[PDB]
RNA sequence: AAACUUUCAACAACGGAUCUCUUGGUUCUCGCAUCGAUGAAGAACGCAGCGAAAUGCGAUACGUAAUGUGAAUUGCAGAAUUCCGUGAAUCAUCGAAUCUUUGAACGCACAUUGCGCCCCUUGGUAUUCCAGGGGGCAUGCCUGUUUGAGCGUCAUUU
RNA sequence: UAUCUAGCGAAACCACAGCCAAGGGAACGGGCUUGGCAGAAUCAGCGGGGAAAGAAGACCCUGUUGAGCUUGACUCUAGUU
RNA sequence: GUGGAGGUCAGUGACGAAGCCUAGACCGUAAGGUCGGGUCGAACGGCCUCUAGUGCAGAUCUUGGUGGUAGUAGCAAAUAUUCAAAUGAGAACUUUGAAGACUGAAGUGGGGAAAGGUUCCACGUCAACAGCAGUUGGACGUGGGUUAGUCGAUCCUAAGAGAUGGGGAAGCUCCGUUUCAAAGGCCUGAUUUUAUGCAGGCCACCAUCGAAAGGGAAUCCGGUUAAGAUUCCGGAACCUGGA
RNA sequence: UCGAAUUUGGGUAUAGGGGCGAAAGACUAAUCGAACCAUCUAGUAGCUGGUUCCUGCCGAAGUUUCCCUCAGGAUAGCAGA
RNA sequence: AUUGGCGAGAGACCGAUAGCGAACAAGUACAGUGAUGGAAAGAUGAAAAGAACUUUGAAAAGAGAGUGAAAAAGUACGUGA
RNA sequence: UUGACCUCAAAUCAGGUAGGAGUACCCGCUGAACUUAAGCAUAUCAAUAAGCGGAGGAAAAGAAACCAACCGGGAUUGCCU
């Protein structure tokens, strides 16, 4: 919004740090489910709603 | 017969006390048997493999195996041995997966707790 | 009683009585108890209210004017509300089914 | 491996709070190495050893605590006894074994009696 | 809705019964619980009966007057005939009731001998000294049984 | 579970939208949106005379 | 001109972060937050609302003091150290 | 006649049914009572050498202490006679702690990381001002203490 | 634009499909009967037909289905006297 | 005939169970069963009996998938692109240059509010996305970026919201914001932390929230980054609070 | 139509039998002659549609009477066992 | 009494469109301003031994080779209508 | 003047305590409607769902201002009747 609130910068934050994929050594463990980063998000996508 | 009501005859419960067991249990069910002449020196049956355990193997392709632990892999419910492993296509030597099982434990690692373990079972240390 | 217990949510109501009226209002003096003063949880005769069970009793009828207004007496006249009308309908509206059926 | 608890506890005060401030600065060190470095994995054993000393930095301060106020009335909230809400408001077991002198004055005179039929 | 000979048949199920179906499959298992409890009790009470004993008392109607029934305790009167305080009497297993009436010779007759009996076949152990070596007899209504006058 | 099939808010559409007269799920945007619900011929809805 | 065009002048916000469930739900200009009831001091949930107490009821979080008091209770909320040094 | 159309088979595709399994569910039974102002449930944010979740945790941050087992963890790196040891482990147990910002939330407030006040202490010439640190400051109610108020009322004192 | 080509690439609809005349038939047939006839594969138009498609007809009727509204329909009721 | 159960065939089976395919045979009127071949890899049948969530072609059935339509309709508003070179495997689309143009200053420009949240910028890169394409990108992967006594918020009050006291309400809570309240916040002097008193004394005030466009203490120029500037640097000021 | 019964931003107030309406039963988050969400609820339906293997044997009724009954029931009849 | 919590044991129960919505990073992704709604997604192999290396192609990838009992098991992974 | 007493205050006084969560069961309050009555209004649903307040391992009730009419029983609760 460019005039923000530091709650609103700490959730995006949080969001920043969450957007990225999987690391690739998460593959290699024993017994692993993950495939892939499905709570992936991108802003032309979906929106965080806040 | 299970006559003893704490305890289940569950293969699902079973199966999940198996699979989530933590690695305090998983130690004691990687159990290995000692040899003819290892039961004639220390009197017990089977004991709780270690990282420094002369062992052969008796069952799989690797039958007639001798060999050294490198690693007890508790994870995997497994061991690594040394010398006994797999040539790769890449020239790689990977270490080839065993259950303590199928493996015959032919001298110790005899530490103090390894030791206090024998008497505790009722072993003479011979 | 229950408007008292509301504001003082740290005594329990022992009991209450009438004291007097008017057109508009009827005024009621209500004895209340601390139980955690040392008196009460010493001194054994009373020392049963300060139980965890016994906390907000003017809330749920365990006060004499719940128990008139919930009609608890022993009778042929309450033979709807013994042991609390509720429960008298709980036990006369199950189905009880039993494993060889009757 | 670090600092051990132990050996630890057989310090007094100074030299523990001393080697608090330096245990912190081979932290901040390590981590000013951590920038150049592409791996280091020391550092989780400095960020142990750091709290395995303020641990019993708080744990002799808490001690110290119990013996000042040792055999006295109105321990604090924190150094008291945290069972449960519902057990602090509950009867100890003192007043639950409260009885009035004329329940007493019963259980004395009739108390509940043994006996067995012969059949 | 009526249809053919049928009767009448009044079933009451026009309410929500279906949650409050209370269906008795533990009734396996509260018999073993109760018998655990019943085991449990007569371990923590030994060596006393298990339960008081009981008057001989008539039902009361005229449908049920023909046969007596064990009471819920024996009266006043019934226990200082008996000789012992009724405060006494609650300590070594004789249950006293303090409302019912004796207005019956042949009920009070058998009650007394009832308490009779009960003195004679118990022993109260003492408070100080050794108690002595006896067994437990698990039920005092087969100790005693009632029979029709 | 007595609750099973049940665990659902699905509300019938009508007609005049060329489908089925079954009850579908409302909201939007995921998938289940608009599946049939409360009923022994649709995925996710009860049985047929729920075992007692 | 009730939909696409009317679509664009949807740029308010109704509803922000509330500080009790963390969810856009805190009303701006009510001052309530209409998921969780904050500021009342009760949290807002409803028996028609089965499963609404479902996303939100204890168990869906951390328990952060919820999961210990199992192991304290059948412990018996003991105080003091096992005090066997070593074997 | 070929192409095309239709049918069938073989093989290959699309798709994921059938079969086989199952760290899951459902139901029944049994046992127990165990949240919170000593700060709960919930939330937000951070914490791993390389983690986005899940799980765990809280600036002591995938945890510390204590106890037990006794030699691992592991996907890789790193460390590993820490290994005949007060001693590893993504171990179990858990009785001592820490426990960010919150939240019944409790200085006031909160679409703000806002505005305050008091005590002790350090620094800037400092009782006032500005900072740093520590400890507090909600409301209702009970009991007691202290200071009070009321010609409500009593005695005494010219 | 449509048309052709390169690339990308749906939907509506769809029992099976698809030439008519007359007959009968649920009284307006693509199929049945009797005749006419009928030769692969198509492209661009076109609006006669497919009682073309778009919606369990909105008009009408029935329901011992509602709802909105009205009133000197019945029975109540807040308010007020 | 199907799922499961109690018996039995000391039944079958990794020398291949169940499944599935079979214009390949046999039996049964049929429901179906049996066999051969192929695939497959771990359990499954016959008979007697019991039990049921037991047999599907339809429900504008449910879920999932696939067709014909069909390489079809369509990718036709915003006047418009062309040539060469470079990169590159590959250029209608990338980059640069040369032209031609367009928006024509109530612009297709430079800034911002709400909103978005990292899209900004660099490097590498094109599996998916961009209605075609792609070497390009608001995409993908890894990183770096937002510096304020003066700009805003913070402070003030508006329309209003909202506790307290108090009054309703079975209650969740409702009214009310100065009301039928005992509602404090500063002045001081014993000696420059100084009486926690008669004292150089009082409005009878009423919490608080509420505007990034209203009111308002005080910053301008030049340079600077790949991405920051009234913020950084250099210079030149000004306000508040304090001593 | 374009200088005001003007337009518009932001804050604010009014919430469902309620609001608001220069009044169209209009609008109240693509929903309006009573919004949306969840529950009671799997509401009810004499009405529509569907109702899953084979073979054998037997095999109808659309009519009496009554019913706010005429799209349905009961009863008698026909039919099976 | 107990469809919540903790722990335990069972089943003529269900077997991945079933059984709780959720066997899996499930009240999760996602949708709605909001109350709320709310999925899909299990299995290579005994063990990654997850295809070193040669060649064509820019690369993806193919063809050989090789691992493995089997690649008619290649992570688009049991069987494969 | 000084001491009380009574009542009402205040204090970041000393020590305490209540809130909130969960809510399967329990104790109350409040409280419907769909439904059925083949309509529908009493009735039914139902002294239920929703809402609200309050507890515990159980809760409630509980030692008769009881039942009875008997040769009388004898707190409460629960089950078969």
């Amino acid at each position: 919004a460019a005039q923000k609130s530091f709650r609103i910068k700490q959730k995006m934050a949080k969001a920043k740090k969450q957007n990225r994929p999987l690391p690739q050594w998460i593959r290699l463990r024993t017994n692993n489910t993950i495939r892939y980063n499905a709570k992936r998000r991108n802003w032309r996508r979906t929106k965080m709603n806040i | 017969a299970k006559q003893s009501l704490d305890v289940s005859s569950d293969r699902r419960k079973a199966r999940k006390a198996y699979f989530t067991a933590p690695s305090s249990q998983r130690r004691v069910l990687l159990s290995a048997p000692l040899s003819k002449e290892l039961r004639a020196q220390y009197g017990i049956k089977a004991l709780p493999i270690r990282r420094d355990d002369e062992v052969l193997v008796v069952r799989g392709s690797k039958k007639g195996q001798e060999g050294k632990i490198s690693s007890v892999y508790r994870l995997k419910f497994a061991v690594q041995v040394d010398k006994v492993t797999k040539e790769k296509v890449n020239g790689a030597s990977v270490p080839i997966n065993l259950h303590p099982s199928k493996l015959v434990i032919t001298k110790l690692h005899l530490d103090k707790d390894r030791k206090a373990l024998i008497q505790r079972k009722g072993g003479k240390l011979e | 009683e229950e408007r008292v217990g509301r504001r003082a949510a740290n005594l329990r109501v022992l009991n209450s009585y009438w004291v007097n009226q008017d057109s508009t209002y009827k005024y009621f003096e209500v004895i209340l108890v601390d139980p955690q003063h040392k008196a009460i949880r010493r001194d054994a005769r009373y020392n049963w209210i300060c139980d965890p069970v016994h906390k907000h009793r003017e809330a749920r009828g365990l006060t004499a004017t719940g128990k008139k207004s919930r009609g608890i007496n022993k009778g042929h006249k309450f033979n709807n509300t013994k042991a609390g009308r509720r429960k008298t309908w709980k036990r006369q509206n199950t189905l009880s089914l039993w494993r060889y059926r009757k | 491996a670090g600092v051990k608890a132990y050996e630890l506890r057989t310090k007094s005060k100074e030299q523990l709070a001393s080697q608090l401030v330096d245990l912190k600065k081979e932290l901040a060190e390590l981590k000013v190495q951590k920038l150049s470095r592409p791996s280091l994995p020391k550092i989780k054993t400095v960020r142990k050893s750091i709290a395995c000393v303020l641990t019993v930095i708080n744990e002799q301060q808490r001690e110290a605590v119990r013996q000042l106020y040792k055999g006295k009335k109105y321990q604090p909230k924190d150094l008291r006894a945290k069972k449960t809400r519902a057990l602090r408001r509950a009867l100890t077991k003192f007043e639950a074994s409260q009885v009035t002198e004329k329940q007493r004055k019963k259980q004395i005179a009739f108390p509940q009696r043994k006996y067995a039929i012969k059949a | 809705a009526i249809s053919k000979n049928l009767p009448i048949l009044k079933n009451h199920f026009r309410k929500h019964w279906q949650e409050r179906v209370k269906v008795h499959f533990d009734q396996a298992g509260k018999k073993v619980s109760r018998r655990n409890a019943r085991a449990t009790r007569a371990a923590k009470i030994a060596p006393r009966p298990l339960d008081l004993l009981r008057p001989v008392v008539r039902a009361p109607t005229v449908k049920y007057n023909r046969k007596v029934r064990a009471g819920r305790g024996f009266t006043l009167a019934e226990v200082k005939a008996a000789g012992l305080t009724a405060a006494y009497a609650r300590t070594i297993g004789i249950a006293v009731d303090h409302r019912r009436q004796n207005r019956n010779q042949e009920i009070f007759d058998a009650n007394v001998q009832r308490l009779k009996e009960y003195q004679s076949k118990i022993i109260v152990f003492p408070r100080n000294g050794k108690a002595p070596e006896a067994e437990q007899v698990l039920s005092a209504a087969a100790t005693f049984p009632i029979a029709q006058p | 579970s007595e609750k099973a099939g049940h665990q659902t808010s699905a509300e019938s559409w009508g007609t005049g939208r060329a489908v089925a007269r079954i009850p579908r799920v409302g909201g939007g945007g995921t998938g289940r949106s608009g599946q049939g619900a409360f009923g022994n011929m649709c995925r996710g809805g009860r049985m047929f005379a729920p075992t007692k | 001109g009730k939909g696409t065009p009317s679509f664009g002048k949807r740029h308010n916000k109704s509803h922000t972060l509330c500080n009790r469930c963390g969810r856009r739900s805190f009303h701006v200009q009510k001052k309530t937050c209409s998921s969780c009831g904050y500021p009342a001091a009760k949290t807002r949930s409803y028996n028609w609302g089965a499963k609404a107490k479902r996303r939100h009821t204890t168990g869906t979080g951390r328990m952060r003091y919820l999961k210990h008091v199992s192991r304290r209770f059948k412990n018996g909320f003991q105080t003091g150290s096992a005090s066997k040094a070593s074997a």
